[PDB]
Formats: structure tokens, sequence, C-alpha cells
RNA sequence: UUGACCUCAAAUCAGGUAGGAGUACCCGCUGAACUUAAGCAUAUCAAUAAGCGGAGGAAAAGAAACCAACCGGGAUUGCCUUAGUAACGGCGAGUGAAGCGGCAAAAGCUCAAAUUUGAAAUCUGGUACCUUCGGUGCCCGAGUUGUAAUUUGGAGAGGG
RNA sequence: GUUCUUUGUAAAGUGCCUUCGAAGAGUCGAGUUGUUUGGGAAUGCAGCUCUAAGUGGGUGGUAAAUUCCAUCUAAAGCUAA
């Protein structure tokens, strides 16, 4: 929703989603709207940034 | 097998029909049980008449379009027309039909005045008030009978025009029948340049 | 009741009214409708001509309400008018007062000209009418009003 | 908003992107038991559409079932009757393949109550389904009147009796004319239509 | 819907003062929308076209339009889906040809 | 399934009830039934409503 | 090196639950043949008996991806009726519904798909106390691959 | 019917204007086979193969092409008598 409303300026994406379909569009939304994204290694490291176990996005 | 001068008969008894045989020997027994549960509910809901105000509705299927009959619910246009909300009307013994739609004003206003007459003749009691006893009656359908609308006046003039009203029926069917070819012939005739 | 049937009178008599040579048996000629185009032909032909074959065309999903058109004959046309409310109309062939007979309210879809109405003018409201029916009403002085 | 992209791609099964996903996924399923726990719904837009919630007490199980006809279990094709009952091979099993896939989990996880199920993958041999379970014994479902109905004892083994979406379809339970012979149940119609009624004052 | 007042004919029936009641919202359930059009757009972009979908562009380019539907008539279930599925592909051709 | 109850025309039940009502005022018939009405003043026997 | 995530295990780990019996009446699944056709093979018995799975006090069905073609009706169930009819059928033997009308009973509805993003607000479980079909304090966990709040097409949501 | 707590700086209903209004997929649907039906150029069901859509789709009991019209909202769910 943030990407659709142009309310994002940097997206962090985990590459380790076991179902990949949750994210295959995320690099695709970010370009067509114009948001820059970073596919970064690790949910467990995007997790502690959120104080969770996995986030798959940030 | 076949024999003296008798009609043919189709008697369907070649299955084990002897176990699926009902003889309601309970006809009188069920009747009394109905009349207890009819009153036992009437005590539990004491003031209310055991039924919802049902509307007046013109039947389908041209065989029966000629009479009018109780319907299922009050066609949200009706409950909003008489100035009341459906969620509350369902608490006032009004049956409301969320899926029926009004299409005839004479039928339409009949339900409005039916519902207006209902509002005058009912007494709604406060959730915290004294709630005085009000001598229930056991039927809204009895208190507001479904009366067939009056169609014509018993005396009128004679207006003869010579059309004989039979040629009208003969002409009509020829119009429903032959319309297609002369309307298709209309196109191909207009196709000339 | 059992005490009146001839079974009470067939006690003591061996065959019980079934014969000694015939010897009443289970189903000597086949059960049901066997032998129609076979040993029972003469019976079927003499009493049931038309029992085999087909005659016309089929019709799927029939409901008998499209052909619903109960008939009222022109002989009566008056049992619909109330009994005590009749005789003052038959004696007074008055114009601009003639009765309206709504056959549908009676339950009749068609009117046919069975015969000999009184010559008083009357207004009839009919879905359908017969040809000879319509002028016989009109020759009396009335008119038929098509209704739907 | 994520499910809306999940919904639409998951219907693009014959695109080069899912044909890779489809082909890879079927291999690991075939590499595991015929019926087993799935770690999570591989189709979250599908599971949650089918009543699933990511709450303690919803259970995931993947199933695979054998495909094709039902060969009649007669020794050497011996039917012992009339010619019309001589077929042995072209027999098609009126109950569906997911309907027979739910029953084995219900037998397996008997203390659970099946909610619904859906297709995940397939191959020539095995048709694949995920089955959504729910536990009436868990307090996170006993409360929350959204999901307290499944706790009622009339809802044991809903699939074996055929009360799921699989069975209600196989049983032909839908409104209108194309479902006359089975509208409230084919047997109940037959018994009602093949009963003769007699009153005290016989008509 | 103007009844003629007679049980037969073109507009058979008794004339009654109609009302034209309020629109039923469950008629545009299958009508497209803003969220619908956008997501449907991007899915086609990130998924591509099907093996049978590609054979649709291949045949429409080479040997004409009539048989494009005929192969679409069998490959799709109904014929009404075949005409639509062809026009979905002509839009792809127009989009690619512009670029 | 035997036929226990027998349906009787409504008009006949009304016919027969009127006959058995008209037969209550015949002392010849009432004596034939053995009702010991030899000492009754007259029939029909009507008493005041206070009964 | 250490700490996580995913996935998969183990335990006489804490708490549970399925089984078996009965099974007239219900929901499925499998499925005959005797018989009728004056033989008999499609047909009929019969979508039945036998066999298997699964419940309740009733079950099941149930609030239209319905019925109709009317001046439209309005969940489902059951009765009477439609009707031994439309239709099927070695068009033979035979089979065989439903809409319409009156009555019993009548009751409606809710989820998915929407950022709370100015704040995981949610839920299990553990422990102490208390007024225990439970409430409160505290603590891990589930939970961002979505648990609470908000709305269900008959609508409704964001603003004035 | 009697009484104690005020739940709540909360919730519901209601008129006019504006912008939207997401509504379910190995599913619908089609062919073929089998079985099933009263369902007829195919009533349901199931097997295989194919497998969509958004003024769309399902139905409208004679197959097909073209033009209209009516009525509902499936692939999700609860519910007494």
């Amino acid at each position: 929703a943030l990407i659709e409303n142009k309310k994002a300026k940097l997206v962090l994406i985990a590459n380790d989603v076991d179902p990949i379909e949750l994210v295959v569009f995320l690099p695709a939304l970010c370009k067509k709207m114009g948001v820059p994204y970073a596919i970064v290694k690790g949910k467990a490291r995007l997790g502690t940034l959120v104080n969770q176990k996995t986030s798959a996005v940030a | 097998a076949i024999s003296k001068n008798l009609p043919i008969l189709k008697n369907h008894f070649r299955k084990h029909w002897q176990e699926r045989v009902k003889v309601h020997f309970d006809q009188a027994g069920k009747k009394v049980s109905r009349r207890n549960a009819r009153a036992t509910r009437a005590a539990k809901i004491a003031p209310r008449p055991l039924d919802l105000l049902r509307p007046v509705v013109r039947a389908p299927t041209v065989k029966y379009n000629r009479k009018v009959r109780a319907g299922r619910g009050f066609t949200l246009a009706e409950v909003k027309a008489a100035g009341l909300t459906a969620a509350y009307a369902r608490t006032i013994g009004i049956a409301v039909d969320h899926r029926r739609q009004n299409r005839n004003q004479e039928i339409f206003d009949a339900n409005v005045q039916r519902l207006k007459e209902y509002q005058s003749k009912i007494i709604v009691f406060p959730r915290n008030g004294k709630a005085p006893e009000a001598e229930q009656v056991l039927s809204a359908a009895a208190t507001f009978p479904i009366a067939q609308p009056a169609t014509d006046v018993e005396a009128r003039a004679v207006q003869d025009n010579g059309e004989s009203a039979f040629r009208t029926l003969r002409l009509a069917r020829s119009e429903k029948k032959f319309r297609g070819i002369r309307e298709k012939r209309a196109r191909e005739k207009a196709e000339a340049e | 009741p059992s005490r009146f049937t001839k079974t009470r009178k067939h006690r003591g008599h061996v065959s019980a009214g079934k014969g000694r040579i015939g010897k009443h048996r289970k189903h000597p000629g086949g059960r049901g409708m066997a032998g129609g185009q076979h040993h029972h032909r003469i019976n079927m032909d003499k009493y049931h001509p038309g029992y085999f074959g087909k005659v016309g065309m089929r019709y799927f999903h029939k409901q008998q309400a499209h052909f619903w058109k109960p008939v009222l004959n022109l002989d009566k046309l008056w049992t619909l008018i109330p009994e005590d409310k009749r005789d003052q109309y038959l004696k007074s062939a008055s114009k601009e007062t003639a009765p309206v007979i709504d056959t549908l309210a009676a339950g009749y879809g068609k009117i046919l000209g069975k015969g000999r109405i009184p010559n008083v003018p009357v207004i009839v409201k009919a879905r359908f009418v017969s040809k000879l029916a319509e002028e016989k009403i009109r020759a009396a002085g009335g008119v038929v009003e098509l209704i739907a | 908003g994520a499910y809306k992209y999940l919904e639409e791609l998951q219907r693009k099964k014959q695109s080069d992107v899912l044909r890779f996903l489809q082909r890879v996924r079927v291999w690991e399923y075939r590499q595991k038991n015929v019926i087993h726990r799935a770690a999570r719904p591989t189709r979250p837009d599908k599971a949650r559409r089918l009543g699933y919630k990511a709450k303690q007490g919803f259970v995931i199980y993947r199933v695979r079932v054998r495909r094709g006809n039902r060969k009649r279990p007669v020794p050497k094709g011996a039917t012992y009757g009339k010619p019309t009952n001589q077929g042995v091979n072209e027999l098609k099993y009126q109950r569906s393949l997911r309907a027979t896939a739910e029953e084995r989990v219900g037998r397996r996880a008997a203390n659970l109550r099946v909610l619904n199920s859906y297709w995940v993958n397939q191959d020539s041999t095995y048709k694949y389904f995920e089955v959504i379970l729910v536990d009436p014994q868990h307090k996170a479902i006993r409360r929350d009147a959204r999901y307290n109905w499944i706790c009622d004892p009339v809802h044991k083994h809903r699939e074996a009796r055929g009360l799921t979406a699989t069975g209600k379809k196989s049983r032909g339970i839908n409104k209108g004319h194309k479902f006359n012979n089975t509208k409230a149940g084919r047997r109940k119609t037959w018994k009602r239509q093949n009963t003769l009624s007699l009153w005290r004052y016989r008509k | 819907t103007v009844k003629t007042g007679i049980a037969i004919g073109l507009n058979k029936g008794k004339k009654v003062t109609s009302m034209t009641p309020a629109p039923k919202i469950s008629y545009k359930k299958g009508a497209a929308s803003n969220r619908t059009k956008f997501v449907r757009s991007l899915v086609r972009e990130i998924a591509g076209l099907s093996p049978y979908e590609r054979r649709l562009i291949d045949l429409i380019r080479n040997s004409g339009e009539k048989r494009a539907r005929k192969v679409a008539k069998k490959r799709l279930g109904s014929f009404t889906r075949a005409k639509a599925k062809v026009e979905e592909m002509n839009n792809i051709i127009a989009a690619s040809r512009r670029h | 399934w035997r036929k226990w109850n027998v349906k009787v025309n409504h008009n006949e039940k009304r016919y027969a009830t009127a006959s058995a009502i008209a037969a209550t005022a015949v002392a010849s018939l009432v004596l034939a039934r053995g009702h010991r009405v030899e000492k009754i003043p007259e029939i029909p026997l009507v008493v005041s409503t206070d009964l």
C-alpha cells in the first residue's frame, strides 16, 4: 500500500522467502512507481531490525 | 393378463413398496401437539401476536396473477418509505424482504399504508418502562385482512366502435407472428444503395 | 364386509368357483400388459386402438398454466351476477347503467357463444372471446372489453 | 494489499514463471510422505480465502492421491451378472479426488476438524492438495465466536459425511432445476418420492 | 415495458404505473475498477504469456485472422472466450508495435 | 394399512342427526328403545333453564 | 566465535483429543442378483438388499451464481395439490419429476478480497491472587508470509 | 417487581454533495469416457486432457452463428421450528 501511494523512499527486501511469489512483484512495483529498493540478505536480520523473527520487507 | 373391456391402469407397486407406506394415524395427535406449541410460544412472547406483519403481493404465473396474496417481506423501499429502519422494524413484527423490489405504485402504496396502519395500531413498550399489559391478539394477519383491490364500477355506459374486439385478437397475433419477416424484409429492402 | 362375499358360499365346494379342469393358476397369461402385439392382440385392437406407436411432437418442460383458459359459455353469463341483484337488470334494458361482468374475477379465460342471451345490454370484460360469441353479446346491445 | 498480487499470479499457472515454480515444488512433495504436515500454506491468498487464519490452532497438511479411474475390485474381471455390469476399467468414482484426500487426513489427525482444502500441484501419478485443519480442543478457537461453531459435536468428520465444499459439490447440493434429483439429498428425495401416504379418512 | 392492455400481442399484459426501482449494486460485480485494472496490468507484465498464448500471436501474424479464432475456438472452451482471448492478444501486438 | 375410518358425506351426517332428533319426540320410538317413559307427562321433555 | 531464522526431530516433556459399542430415523461411499418383460441380452427389481465410512436428538438442507416471463415471486423443510402428468422407454414391459396455488413453521445472516502505521492495539500458554463454566497483575511464545478494530453487495468506506 | 453499579468524554441509526466501492482459480467452462437422471443433440456426478474472465460470469430444459432481454453472484461459512 505504501508503494502504491508513493509513500516510500527506500525498500529493503529479503531474498530468502520460501514462497517466492510474496516478493516477485516487489521489485516490479518499486520501479513502475519509482521507488528504489534493496534486496538484502536475511529475514532473521530484517527481523531483529523489527524485533521479530522474519520481516521479508523493510 | 389383458382382458375384458377395461381402461389401462398404471399402478406403481413393483418395488418393495410395503415399507414406505405412511398412514398418519396421528392426524388427531399432531393437531393437539400443534395447539400446545402454538400456545406455549404465545405465552413466552406474551404481548406479541406470534407472527410478523406480512405484505400484500400480486402473484406470479399468469394463471394466478389475477389474485393478490400475502408475501414474505416488506421490500426495503417500503420500510424506508414509511420512515423506519430495517434493523428496528425487524424488532417490531415487520417482515422485511431484502431481495424483493417494488415495481408497481398501486401495489407500492398499499404496503406503505398497510405499514402506516400497523404503526398506529401497535404499542411499543420502553426497554425500561412500566410496560403495561395490553391484551394481546394472536394474529396480525387477522387484524389486517388481505383484501382484493376493487377493479370496476358495477354500472357503465355502452361504447360501441365497430371493432368487435375479436379482430383485435386476430390482428394482434398476426403482429407478433409476421413482425419478424417484414422487419427483416425491411432491412434487405433498405440495402438497395 | 366379509360375511356377504361369495367366499362364505364357496365353503364345502372343492374348486371354490374356479373350475376343475381350468385349475386356477398363478399368472397363466403373463403379468401386467404382456402380449399386446402378441397373444392379446384381438383384445387390444377391439378395445384399445392407438395403444402402440406415436402421433405427434414432444414438448419439454410443460407446465399447465400457459394453456390455462377456463371456459365460460354464453348460455349462462349470469351466474356471476348475484341472484337477488339480477332481476332488476333483466327487466330494465337501461343504457349507461349496464352491468360489467368481469369473467376473470369469476375465473374464466375465454367466452364462447353457446347461445340465447336475453336482449338486455351488458358489458363483459374478457381475456378472449369467440367470434359468434362477441356479436351475440353486441347484437343484444352490449360490448366486450378485452382485458389482461 | 499483498494478496491481490498473490491472487492474480497464482491463476497464471501456465506462465513460464510458475511452470518453473510448479515443476520445482512438485518434486519435493513427491520426495516426502504421501500425506504430511506442510510447514505453512504455500498459497496464503488461497488458504485464508478458505477460512484459514495465522493463529495458534489452525493446522496445515499436504496430501497427494493417486489419479485416474477406479478399477472394480473383482478377481480377474469376474462380475457374475448381466452384460451391462461387465465393465471393470472405465469406472469413475462419483466422489472427487480432493474429497478422498480430506478423509485420509481426518483419519490421520483425528482430533482435528477439516475446514476446506485446495490444489497445490500435480504430476502424472499424484494429485496434490493442501488441507486446512482446525482444533476445537484449542482455547484460541473455543472462544472467538467466529470459529466456535466448529467446536459443536455435530461437526465431527465433516468430509466423511460430505459437508465440505468437496462433498456438497459431489452430492450435487445446489439450488434450482438442474439439481432436482438431488436438491435436499438424492436418497431423501427418493424415499420421499417413493413413499405412499394414507390418511384416516382415505382420499 | 408499455403493456397494451390485452393478453396477447407484442407487449401483452395489463398496463400498470411502473416505478423503475433503485439500481441493484450486484450488477457491476463483474465490472472493472481502479485496483482491478492496475494489478491485472502488472501481473501480465511480470508473468508474460502462456505456451498456447504465444501460439495465438504466432498464427495471427502469419496466416490471418479467421483461423486465429478457430484454433482459439478449440483451445479455449467456449467460442465467446475465443473471440475475447484474440482481442486480448491484438492489444499486445499494438503495444509491442508502438515500442 | 387397513381402512379404519370411513368418510361420510357432510350432508348425510346432518340428515341423520335431524332424523335422530325428530325421533326423540316420538314416544312410540322411545318406548321401543325401552326408556321407561310411560309416566312422563309429555314429550319432548323441556325443563326450566335453572337445571 | 557467538547469537538468530528456516526446516526437521526427540522426550514416561504440560495439557488434551480419535478409536470401541450401539446404528430404528440421517449424510455419504460401494453395490447386486432373485424377479417382470409370458424367452431374453438394453430395460426392471433398484440408483434397492448385502458390504464400508460418518453424526444428532433429530440429522440433512437452508438464506439464491433461485424460481419465473407474471400486473412478477422471494431461505430451507414438511403436508395437500400439480400427476400417474411434461418427459423417458427393445416408444415394449414399464418408469416418472418440477414451477404454479392453500397450510404447518417461519429468522435470519457472515467471511475473503482495504495502511491502525500517530504506535500488535490482538491471541495461546505459564505463574501469584481473587468473587472460579472465570477476572486481574506479570512473563515467554504465536504473530508481520497478518493476529485485533472496520465493512459483505440488501451494501459500504474515506472526506464536506 | 426490589436494589446496587453508569457503564461512556464510547457505540448505533438518520438527510444532501463528492471520490471510490477490493467481491473467491487446476476454479468456471469445453471435449471424451463411464455411471446416473424423468432431462430429450448429453440432469447431476466423477475420470482424464484443455483450462479462461471482468459493463464479467452462471441460468433462462432442441444443437449452432448473430442481436437483445430477464434473474442471480459460484469456486468460502453459520443457523432454530
